[PDB]
């Protein structure tokens, strides 16, 4: 594939460690299911025909992955030769001593058969240096609400009742913290034999780090023919960790 | 921003 005649002004590359951690937990706050997908994502413009080893910490326990095809197999880390441009290293999946990045708790009041009464805290846990952001915590509401009100001290919050949820929204939050947020929803009368199954809480968040505790060591570029080195490369590293399913029941 | 740099 990658042709021989590759000459750049700035050998620069970029690595990027993208996340994707799935959690179930119970109201009481037991983890029901958790694991985390993974991929390794390189961006890079290095001349030549590059040698590259790829080095992390494996410490944590990945628990399978996938590679591409130009890897030598054989800690053993990854040795390869890679594409111009931008291509998918290696793609992981983990199920142990996963960070979570916030703790979902919920707590509902029933009241009569005409108000119920909702509080839902987020509890951030990571480095408080860090910030997580594009943050969404998704409350559903049953069919027979007539109405909804909210306060919430962090973020915005609107019912929107197309989709039978209360979305409240928050920019950015630091590590170790709290943000509250608070309902009553006004109900109308239905058929009362069914009762109410209480779908779970769903959040969405993104984490400048992997909930993995994965880390990138090293990436060693050996250029045998052209007069540079490992030393003389532009390197670039960041994790995005997303939430993908993350739901607390309750 | 982008990333940080490699260490």
């Amino acid at each position: 594939w990658r042709r021989e005649g590759i000459k750049y002004r700035r050998n620069e590359l970029f690595l990027d460690v993208l996340e994707s951690v799935n959690l179930l937990m119970s109201p009481q706050g037991q983890v029901l299911s958790a694991h985390v997908s993974g991929r390794v994502v390189m961006k890079s413009y290095l001349s030549g025909m590059p040698e590259c080893k790829f080095g992390m910490n494996d410490s944590i326990a990945i628990d399978d992955c996938t590679f591409h095809q130009c890897v030598r197999l054989s800690e053993r880390s990854i040795s390869f030769i890679p594409p111009d441009g931008e291509f998918e290293l290696m793609r992981y999946r983990t199920t142990k001593d996963i960070i979570l990045p916030f703790r979902v708790i919920p707590l509902v009041r029933e009241v009569g058969r005409t108000k119920l009464e909702v509080k839902v805290v987020i509890k951030s846990n990571f480095k408080p240096s860090l910030l997580a952001q594009k943050i969404e915590v998704r409350i559903p509401t049953p069919l027979n609400t007539s109405g909804v009100q909210v306060i919430c001290m962090k973020g915005k919050a609107k019912y929107k009742a197309s989709e039978n949820a209360i979305v409240w929204k928050i920019k950015r939050m630091a590590g170790m913290k709290e943000s509250q947020i608070s309902a009553e929803i006004e109900l109308l009368p239905t058929n009362d034999k069914k009762k109410w199954a209480r779908p779970p809480i769903s959040m969405n968040f993104e984490v400048p780090f992997a909930p993995s505790g994965l880390k990138v060591r090293y990436l060693k570029v050996f250029e045998p023919k052209l007069n540079y080195s490992d030393h003389d490369v532009i390197k670039w590293v960041r994790y995005i960790g997303r939430s993908g399913i993350y739901e607390t029941r309750c | 921003d982008g990333y940080m740099p490699m260490s």
